[PDB]
Formats: C-alpha cells, structure tokens, sequence
C-alpha cells in the first residue's frame, strides 16, 4: 500500500468501492481529489439507474 | 638594558591575547538558531459535530 499514486498522459480511470453507498436511496454521489501541491478537483457522479 | 627585555615580555603579550580573540570571535559565530517555516495552511477536508 502506498500514499501517493500518479498517472502520465493519455486516459485513465479510477476504482471506488464503498459498501455504505445505497443506490435505492441516494439520487448521486460526488467525489473529490487532493492533490500533491495541496489544490483540489471535483466532479459528479449520477447513480439513478435512468 | 631595561628598554630590551620590556619591549619583549611586551610582544608575547599582544600576540596571546590576539590569538584569543580569534578563538571567541570564531566560537561566537555559527552560534544562531533560528526557525523554521511553517508550511502552506492545511487544507480542510472536513469539519463537522456530534453529541
């Protein structure tokens, strides 16, 4: 296990799991990054099925 | 002959407390603490209350 992990050019994804998440009963989620050099980035994430 | 050997126990005198004055002056400096920065405030990831 490691604290820091980085990414070059070109796509990637990330792996979130979260067993307290509850599609039935939550509308979306949102995750937040935190970078090295202290700055922050944010993005949002629908879970309804449609 | 009075002048001659008082010049002379005179010279030794001068040249021990010289030599002396390097070894305090020196000792004296690199002799500083100082500080340290504290780094960039920390940011907040959360704050929040319970009972």
């Amino acid at each position: 296990i490691f604290d820091v992990a980085s990414a070059s050019q070109s796509n990637f994804a990330v792996v979130i799991w979260c067993p307290n998440v509850n599609p039935n009963v939550m509308q979306s989620v949102d995750v937040k990054m935190v970078f090295s050099d202290g700055s922050t980035w944010e993005a949002s994430v629908p879970l309804s099925i449609t | 002959v009075s002048p001659v050997i008082a010049t002379l126990l005179l010279i030794l005198i001068a040249v021990a407390a010289a030599v002396l004055l390097y070894t305090w002056v020196s000792g004296l400096s690199a002799n500083v603490a100082g500080t340290q920065v504290t780094g960039k405030s920390l940011t907040l990831i959360q704050a929040t209350w319970a009972r």
